């Protein structure tokens, strides 16, 4: 396995939220601190900076975290990561 | 960028 690179699909964990469908974004923009990545969250289309310890590869982990939730924006995010993970959501 | 709180 290799380091995360822009375009990689993941589940991303933030304090007080379930593991969320997301992608490593291109920094093309506020630049992350050392060894953290810019993360675009599907569904809510928000951004944050997370280190690998909160980043879970999509296809390994989707059986675990890819099940629908009742949380606002989550199911929308499953749709996005499954149907057009590399589109512009701007 | 719309930063998540």
């Amino acid at each position: 396995p290799h380091a995360f690179k822009p375009g990689d699909l993941v589940f991303a964990k933030m304090k007080g939220y379930p593991h969320w469908p997301a992608r490593i974004d291109d920094i093309a923009a506020v630049k992350p601190p050392p060894n953290k990545y810019p993360i675009f969250f599907f569904g809510t289309h928000e951004t944050a900076f997370l280190g690998p310890k909160d980043l879970f590869p999509y296809d390994k982990c989707k059986d675990k975290y890819g099940k629908p939730n009742k949380r606002k924006g989550f199911n929308e995010g499953l749709w996005e990561i499954q149907n057009n993970p590399h589109a512009s959501y701007s | 960028q719309d930063f998540k709180t």
